[PDB]
C-alpha cells in the first residue's frame, strides 16, 4: 500500500565492523564515530629515589624520598 | 600547524614527486621518494590520536622498508654497470627487486594489507592526498623502466590485486577501507597494461584521480565515513546523490559513463598482446567492485534509510564547501566517454 | 530585510562579475583570432 | 672485491630479514633500518672508491643525510606512541583492524 | 573576507581583540532561579552580549526569518507535553531532552564565534557543560530509558570536548520548596505539575557533578538568592576575579584560528549530533522525514540559499 | 600608581577605594543575616563601620593606608576578604549559642 | 700496521690493568655488598623503569644538527675550487639555512624543556 523503505532491522546490517560476519571477528566493534578511542588510562608511574640519609647534600640525616619524572 | 610549517610541509610534498619524475638519476629519484615519505607523515600523525599514531608508524614503517630495498636495487646496479640509471643490460634480479619494492609502496597486493589499515586511521583530506598524489611518484619510476619489466612479475601483481581488491571491498562496511581498495583494484588495473603501453596506465591514472578526488569531497563534505552515515545524505544534502551514484557507477566501469574507457581500452590492448587468459580473469573479477559500490547506491541513492531528528536542524542551517572542483570534476569524470578517441 | 542575518551573498561581487565577463569576452576574441590566423597559416603552408 | 661485495651484500639482506621479521620492539626495527642503511652506504662507497669515480661519492653522503632525515622521523613517532600506549610494544598497535 | 587562513595570515587575530572583559560567563540554576534576571544585568553592566537561554526554537529564530517554525520542523517535542506526560511511549522526553542540547551546542558556537571574532564576552544563561543535569533527573524517575543516556552520553563525548569551556560559572542556588513556591507563583500549568523530586535531582546533579566538576577548569560564584538579587554584587565580584586554572590559559593566535574556523561553519558544529544510531525515540523514518524537509524547503525563504530566494526579496540573483 | 608592593605575590591594586569599599559593603550586608545579639554582629559591624568611613574620608592611597594601620593597601583588601569569608563561616557554625558542654571536675586545674 | 701496533698496544695495557684489579686484590663477597646502592636504604624499585627525557626534541634536532655538520665538513677541500662564487654563496645558503631552523625552533620554545 505504499513503497516500503528501509527500516532499523534493514539499516543494522550495515553497522558491524564487517558485514559478512565469521566467527573470527564476532567480537569486532564498529570504530567510534570519531577517531578517538576511548583508550584505559596509562597509570603514569614516578620513580623513587631515596636522596639520603647518606648523601653530600641531605645533611647527614634525612631520607627525603623523592619522586621523579625525569 | 602555523602558515609556516603549512607551507613547508606542503612545498616538500609537492617538490618530492616533482623530483622524483624530472630526476634522470635513480638516486635522486630515490631522494624525491624519501621527500614525499617524511613529509606526509606529519600530515597524517595531524590530529595526535591513538588511531592516527597507529597509522603513522604502519606507513613509516612500510614505506622506509621499501625505499631501502630500492635504494640496494639502485646501489647493485651501480657496482654492474657504472651509471645511476637502469640500462638494457641490467639484471632482472635487480630490476625484480625494484618492481616489487614499487609495488609494495604503491600498495598493491599481495604488499596491500598496510594501505586499508592507514586509510582507515587517518582523516579524508589526508586519505585523498595519500591515495591520488602518493601514487605519481613510484608509478613514474616504472614507466620510465617499462622496456626492462617482467610481464610474468607484473601480470601476477596486477590479477593478485585485482582478486583481492575485489574480494575486499565486499565486507568493507568503512567509506575510508572501501577506498583504499577501490584502489588497489584500479592499481591493479594500471600495472596490468604496463608492460606493454604505459600511456594507457597513465590514462587509467589520470581517471582514477578525477573519480577518487570528487568522491572524497563528497565524503568530506558531511564527514560520512560509514555506509550508515553516508545513507542520512538524502536528508543532509539531497542534490549531491545523482553525482554520488554516478561517480560509484563509473568507478565500476559501467560502459556508458567514463569508467569504462580505461578498462575497455586495457582490455583491447592486452588482447592485441594476446593476453586472452589475463584479461578475461581480470574482466570478470572487476565485477564485485560494481557490487559493492551498487550497494552503496542502494543505501544512499536508491532507498531512503532511517533519518535522524537532529538533522532537522542541520537542515535550518547553510552550507558553502561544495567547492566549485567539484561539479568540474564530476561532470568530467562521468560524461566524458562520447570523447574518449581524444584521451587515447 | 527578511534574514536575521544579512545573507553572505547578499549583494553581487562587481569584481567578481566583472572579472568573469571580461575573461569570456578576453577568452573568445582570443579564440577566433587564432581560428583565423591558424586557418590562414594551414593555407599558406600547403599552398591553398 | 668480490668476495667483499658479496658479504655486504648478505649483511644487508640479514638487517632486512630483521626488519621484515618483528620481534616486540619498534626501535630494535628501527635499528635494523640503520643497519640496512649502514651496509648500502659501505657499498657505495666502495663501488665509488674502487671505480676512481669521484663524481659519485657526494651520492654516499646524500644517502647518510636522508636516512638520519627517515631516522629522526621514526623516533618522534615512537615518542608519541610511548606517549599513547605507555610502551613502545607493536602488539598494542592494531587498533585498525577494525 | 570570510575568515580562513589568509584572512589570519592578513589580519584578523584573536589575542590582539581579547580584552578585559573578553569572557564566557554561564549563570546556572535549578528552574525559576532569577538565571535571566541576573544575567541581562550583568551583561548590561559589563559591557557583554545577552544570550537568552537556548530553546526549542533557537535555531529556526537564529536562521532565516527568525520566527518560530512548526514544532514539525523545530523537533516535535513539547516541553508541555513533558510535563503533562513524562512517561510517554513516543520518546518526547528523550526528544527534548536531545533537541535541547544540541540547541545549546550551536548557541555555544555563536557566542564563541562573537567572542573571537570581536573579542565582546557573551552571558550564557545555561551551557551544554550544565545541559546533563536535566537528562540525570529524568533517568533518576522512570521517564527515560539507559539507552538514551547512553545516546546522549556519546554524542557530549563527541562535541564537548572540541571547544573550550566557561570563563567563569555563576551558580544560583535556590533550595526545592523555594523553588516549588515560585513555580507554583508563575502559575503555568503544565509547569506546576513538575515534582519536587525531579527539581530535587536536579539539583543534586548541579552540586555533585557539575560545579565540581567545573571547579578544576573555571573560576566558580556560588551564590544564594538574596545575593543573587542586586546584580551589582555579581558584577563586582566578576569584575575582582583574578583568572587562572584553565585551558584558556595555553591558547594563542593559531588555537583561536582553528577553533573559530570549527565554530563558524555551523554544520560541522552539529555533525556529530546526526550520528546514526538508531535510537527508536530519535529515528524518524523515511517518509515522515521526507514529508518534513519537503515542506520546509517549501516554506518561505527556504527553498533556495540565503541570498538567492527571489520570492523573499533578494535581487540580483543572475550576477550572484 | 605603586611600582610594587614589597610582599612577594601580592599584586598592586589599581582600585583601591572602590575594592574596599565592595568589601566592606558585602560584609555589611552579610552581618545582618546574624542575630542583632551576636557579638561577633556587633563588634565587626563596629570595625568595618570605622573601616568604611575612613575609606570614604581619605581619597590619598597612602594617607588611607596611614589612617586604616594596615600597612599596604593591598593587605588592607586581603584582611577585608578574610573578614568576608569568615563571616560566612560563623554564620553556617553559629558562634553565639551558648557553651556546648562544662570541663570534667578538674581539666584546667595546675598545678595538678 | 703503526696505528694498529699502538691501538692495540693501548687495549692490551688496560686489560692487563683490568686483569690485576680483579685478580690480585682479596675478595669477601656476600649479598648485601654486592647488592646496588641508594643513600642506605634500599631501592625502592628497579633501575630499568622508563626514565622520561625532557629533551626529546632537541635530541632528535641535534641528529639533524649532526647531519649538517656533516655537509659543512668538506668546505676544506672545497675551498679549493675555482668556482668560488658558486663555493661561497651555496656555504652562506647552508649556514643560513641551518640558523633559520634554529631560530624557527627556538620561536616554537622547542629548545625549552618539558615539564
Ligand atoms: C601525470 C603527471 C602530471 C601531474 C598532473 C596532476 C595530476 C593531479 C594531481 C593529483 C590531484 C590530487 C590533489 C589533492 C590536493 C589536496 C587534497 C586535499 O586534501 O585537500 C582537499 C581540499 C579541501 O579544501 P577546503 O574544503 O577548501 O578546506 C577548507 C579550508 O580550510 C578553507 O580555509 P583555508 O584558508 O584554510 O583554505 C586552505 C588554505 C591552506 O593553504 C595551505 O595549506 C598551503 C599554503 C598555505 C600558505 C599560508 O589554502 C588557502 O586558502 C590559500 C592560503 C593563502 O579540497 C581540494 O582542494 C581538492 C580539489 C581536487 C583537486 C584535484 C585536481 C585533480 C585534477
Ligand atoms: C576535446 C576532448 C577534450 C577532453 C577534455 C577532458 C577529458 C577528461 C578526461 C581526463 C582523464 C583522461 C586524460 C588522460 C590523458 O590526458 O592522457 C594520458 C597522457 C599520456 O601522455 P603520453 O602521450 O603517454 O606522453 C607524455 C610524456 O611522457 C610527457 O611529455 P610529452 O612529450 O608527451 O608532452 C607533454 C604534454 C602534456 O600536455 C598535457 O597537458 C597533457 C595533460 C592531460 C590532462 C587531461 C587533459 O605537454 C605538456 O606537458 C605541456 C607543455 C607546457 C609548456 C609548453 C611551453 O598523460 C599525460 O599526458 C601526462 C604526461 C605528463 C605531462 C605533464
Ligand atoms: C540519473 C541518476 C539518478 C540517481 C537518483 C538521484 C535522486 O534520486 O535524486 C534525489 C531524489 C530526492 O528528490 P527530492 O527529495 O524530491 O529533492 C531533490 C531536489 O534537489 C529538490 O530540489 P529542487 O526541486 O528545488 O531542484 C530541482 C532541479 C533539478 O535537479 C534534479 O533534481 C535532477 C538532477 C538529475 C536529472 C537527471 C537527468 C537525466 C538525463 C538523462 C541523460 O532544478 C530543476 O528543476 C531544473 C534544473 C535543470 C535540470 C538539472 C540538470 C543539471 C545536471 C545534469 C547532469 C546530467 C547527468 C546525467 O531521490
Ligand atoms: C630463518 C629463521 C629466522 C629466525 C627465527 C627466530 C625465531 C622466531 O620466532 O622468528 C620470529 C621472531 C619473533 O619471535 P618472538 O617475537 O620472539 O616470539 C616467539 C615466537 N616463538 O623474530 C625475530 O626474532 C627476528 C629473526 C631475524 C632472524 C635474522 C637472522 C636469521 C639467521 C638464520
Ligand atoms: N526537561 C527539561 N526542561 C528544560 C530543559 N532546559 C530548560 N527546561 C525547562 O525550560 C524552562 C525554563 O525556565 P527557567 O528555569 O526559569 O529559565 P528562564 O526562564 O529562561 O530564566 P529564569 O526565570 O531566571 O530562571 C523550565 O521549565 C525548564 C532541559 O534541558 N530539560
Amino acid at each position: 500500500a505504499r513503497q516500503w523503505q528501509p527500516d532499523i532491522e534493514w539499516a543494522e546490517q550495515f553497522s558491524g565492523a564487517v558485514m559478512y560476519p565469521s566467527k573470527e571477528t564476532a567480537h569486532w566493534k564498529p570504530p567510534p564515530w570519531n577517531d578517538v578511542d576511548i583508550l584505559k588510562e596509562k597509570a603514569v608511574t614516578n620513580m623513587t629515589l631515596n636522596f639520603g640519609p647518606q648523601h653530600p647534600a641531605a645533611h647527614g640525616v634525612l631520607r627525603l624520598v623523592l619522586e621523579l619524572s625525569g | 600547524m602555523n602558515p609556516i610549517t603549512l607551507a613547508i610541509i606542503y612545498f616538500t610534498i609537492f617538490l618530492g614527486p616533482v623530483i622524483t619524475m624530472s630526476s634522470t638519476n635513480l638516486m635522486l629519484m630515490w631522494v624525491g621518494l624519501e621527500f614525499s615519505l617524511l613529509a606526509i607523515i606529519p600530515m597524517l600523525i595531524n590530529k595526535k590520536n591513538p588511531r592516527s599514531t597507529e597509522a603513522a608508524t604502519k606507513y613509516f614503517v612500510t614505506q622506509a622498508t621499501a625505499s631501502m630495498i630500492i635504494l640496494l636495487a639502485i646501489v647493485l646496479n651501480y657496482k654492474q654497470l657504472g651509471t645511476w640509471m637502469f640500462q638494457q643490460q641490467t639484471n632482472g634480479l635487480i630490476l625484480n627487486m625494484t618492481l616489487m619494492a614499487l609495488s609494495m609502496k604503491l600498495g598493491l597486493a599481495p604488499f596491500h594489507f598496510w594501505l586499508p589499515e592507514v586509510t582507515q586511521g587517518i582523516p579524508l583530506h589526508m586519505g585523498l592526498i595519500l591515495l591520488t598524489w602518493q601514487k605519481i611518484a613510484p608509478l613514474s619510476i616504472l614507466i620510465q623502466i617499462y622496456p626492462l619489466l617482467n610481464s610474468t612479475i607484473i601480470l601476477m601483481l596486477a590479477i593478485t590485486s585485482i582478486f583481492m581488491g575485489a574480494w575486499g571491498g565486499l565486507n568493507q562496511t568503512q567509506m575510508r577501507k572501501i577506498m583504499a581498495y577501490s584502489s588497489i583494484a584500479h592499481m591493479g588495473w594500471m600495472l596490468a597494461i604496463l608492460p606493454y603501453n604505459p600511456s594507457l596506465t597513465l590514462l587509467n591514472l589520470m581517471i582514477y584521480i578525477i573519480l577518487t578526488a570528487p568522491m572524497f569531497m563528497a565524503l568530506m563534505l558531511n564527514n560520512s565515513m560509514t555506509i550508515n552515515s553516508i545513507s542520512l545524505l538524502w536528508n543532509k544534502t539531497p542534490a549531491m546523490l545523482t553525482m554520488i551514484s554516478l561517480m560509484l557507477l563509473s568507478l565500476g566501469g559501467l560502459p556508458p559513463l567514463t569508467g569504462f574507457l580505461p578498462k575497455w581500452i586495457i582490455i583491447t590492448e592486452l588482447m592485441k598482446n594476446n593476453c586472452l587468459i589475463m584479461a578475461t580473469l581480470m574482466a570478470m573479477m572487476a565485477l564485485l567492485n560494481l557490487f559493492f559500490y551498487t550497494r552503496l547506491i542502494y543505501s544512499t541513492s536508491l532507498t531512503m534509510f532511517p533519518t535522524n531528528n537532529n538533522s532537522k536542524m542541520m537542515t535550518h542551517q547553510t552550507k558553502t564547501k561544495p567547492n566549485l572542483m567539484f561539479s568540474t570534476l564530476a561532470i568530467m569524470s562521468t560524461m566524458t566517454l562520447p570523447l574518449a578517441p581524444q584521451l587515447i | 530585510k527578511f534574514y536575521v542575518r544579512e545573507p553572505v551573498n547578499a549583494k553581487p561581487n562587481w569584481l567578481a562579475v566583472g572579472l568573469s565577463v571580461g575573461a569570456s569576452v578576453f577568452m573568445w576574441i582570443y579564440l577566433i583570432q587564432t581560428h583565423n590566423e591558424d586557418v590562414l597559416e594551414y593555407k599558406r603552408r600547403n599552398g591553398l | 672485491m668480490p668476495s667483499t661485495f658479496f658479504n655486504l651484500t648478505m649483511a644487508f639482506s640479514l638487517s632486512l630479514l630483521g626488519t621484515l621479521m618483528f620481534r616486540s620492539h619498534l626501535m630494535s626495527t628501527l635499528l635494523c633500518l640503520e643497519g640496512m642503511v649502514l651496509s648500502l652506504f659501505i657499498m657505495t662507497s666502495v663501488t665509488s672508491l674502487n671505480s676512481n669515480s669521484m663524481s659519485s661519492m657526494p651520492i654516499p653522503i646524500t644517502i647518510l643525510v636522508f636516512a638520519a632525515c627517515e631516522a629522526a622521523v621514526g623516533l618522534a613517532l615512537l615518542v608519541k606512541v610511548s606517549n599513547t600506549y605507555g610502551t613502545d610494544y607493536v602488539q598494542n598497535l592494531n587498533l585498525l583492524q577494525c | 573576507l570570510r575568515y580562513g587562513l589568509l584572512a589570519a595570515i592578513l589580519g584578523d587575530k584573536t589575542t590582539k581583540k581579547l580584552h578585559e572583559y573578553s569572557r564566557v560567563i554561564t549563570v546556572d540554576g535549578n528552574i525559576c532561579s532569577g538565571k535571566n534576571k541576573l544575567a541581562k544585568e550583568i551583561a548590561q553592566q559589563l559591557g557583554m552580549k545577552h544570550y537568552p537561554e537556548a530553546g526549542i526554537q533557537y535555531s529556526s529564530t537564529t536562521t532565516g526569518d527568525g520566527r518560530p517554525l512548526d514544532i514539525e520542523f523545530s523537533g516535535s517535542c513539547s516541553l508541555e507535553k513533558f510535563y503533562d506526560d513524562p512517561k510517554s511511549n513516543d520518546g518526547n522526553s528523550y526528544r527534548l531532552q536531545s533537541w535541547l542540547y544540541a540547541s545549546r551546542l550551536l548557541q555555544y558556537a555563536d557566542a564563541l564565534e562573537h567572542l573571537l571574532s570581536t573579542g565582546q564576552g557573551v552571558v550564557l544563561e545555561r551551557s551544554i557543560y550544565s545541559d546533563f543535569v536535566f537528562l540525570e533527573a529524568m533517568y533518576n524517575q522512570g521517564y527515560i530509558r539507559k539507552q538514551c543516556v547512553d545516546h546522549y552520553n556519546e554524542i557530549k563525548r563527541l562535541t564537548l570536548p572540541e571547544y573550550l569551556p566557561p570563563h567563569a560559572v555563576i551558580y544560583i542556588d535556590v533550595p526545592v520548596p523555594e523553588v516549588q513556591s515560585r513555580i507554583q507563583k508563575k502559575g503555568d500549568p503544565h509547569e506546576m505539575k513538575v515534582t519536587s523530586a525531579y527539581l530535587q535531582d536536579i539539583e543534586n546533579a548541579y552540586k555533585k557533578t557539575f560545579l565540581p566538576k567545573m571547579s578544576e577548569m573555571c573560576e566558580v560564584l556560588v551564590y544564594d538568592s538574596w545575593e543573587a538579587e542586586d546584580p551589582t554584587k555579581v558584577v563586582e565580584d566578576i569584575e575582582y576575579l583574578k583568572y587562572n586554572k584553565g585551558p584558556w590559559l595555553k591558547q594563542d593566535d593559531w588555537t583561536f584560528h582553528y577553533l573559530r574556523m570549527l565554530v563558524q561553519d555551523k554544520t560541522e558544529v552539529l555533525n556529530y549530533t546526526t550520528i546514526p544510531v538508531y535510537l527508536p525515540e530519535i529515528t524518524i523514518g523515511a517518509h515522515q522525514g521526507s514529508r518534513i524537509y519537503n515542506s520546509f524547503r517549501e516554506l518561505p525563504g527556504r527553498k533556495y540559499a540565503p541570498g538567492y530566494n527571489a520570492e523573499v526579496g533578494d535581487k540580483w540573483i543572475w550576477l550572484k | 600608581l605603586k611600582k610594587t608592593t614589597g610582599l612577594v605575590g601580592l599584586a598592586v591594586c589599581d582600585t583601591p577605594h572602590e575594592r574596599l569599599t565592595i568589601l566592606y559593603t558585602k560584609t555589611l550586608d552579610i552581618l545582618k543575616h546574624f542575630p542583632k545579639h551576636a557579638a561577633y554582629r556587633k563588634y565587626t559591624e563596629q570595625i568595618t563601620n570605622e573601616k568604611l568611613d575612613m575609606v570614604k574620608a581619605e581619597p590619598d592611597v597612602k594617607k588611607l593606608e596611614a589612617l586604616l594601620q594596615g600597612g599596604e593597601v593591598e593587605e588592607v583588601i586581603l584582611q577585608a576578604e578574610k573578614e568576608l569569608s569568615l563571616a560566612r563561616k560563623m554564620l553556617k557554625w553559629k558562634p553565639w549559642e551558648p557553651l556546648v558542654e562544662e570541663p570534667p571536675a578538674n581539666q584546667w586545674k595546675w598545678p595538678i | 700496521m703503526n696505528l694498529y701496533t699502538v691501538i692495540f698496544i693501548n687495549i692490551l695495557l688496560s686489560l692487563t690493568l683490568i686483569l690485576v684489579a680483579f685478580w690480585l686484590p682479596q675478595m669477601n663477597l656476600y649479598s648485601e655488598k654486592a647488592n646496588p646502592y641508594e643513600c642506605g636504604f634500599d631501592p625502592t624499585s628497579s633501575a630499568r623503569l622508563p626514565f622520561s627525557m625532557k629533551f626529546f626534541l632537541v635530541a632528535i634536532t641535534f641528529l639533524l644538527f649532526d647531519l649538517e655538520i656533516a655537509l659543512l665538513l668538506p668546505l676544506p677541500w672545497a675551498i679549493q675550487t675555482i668556482k668560488t662564487s658558486t663555493m661561497m654563496i651555496m656555504a652562506f645558503i647552508l649556514v643560513t639555512i641551518l640558523s633559520l631552523g634554529l631560530a624557527y625552533e627556538w620561536t616554537q620554545k622547542g629548545l625549552e624543556w618539558t615539564e
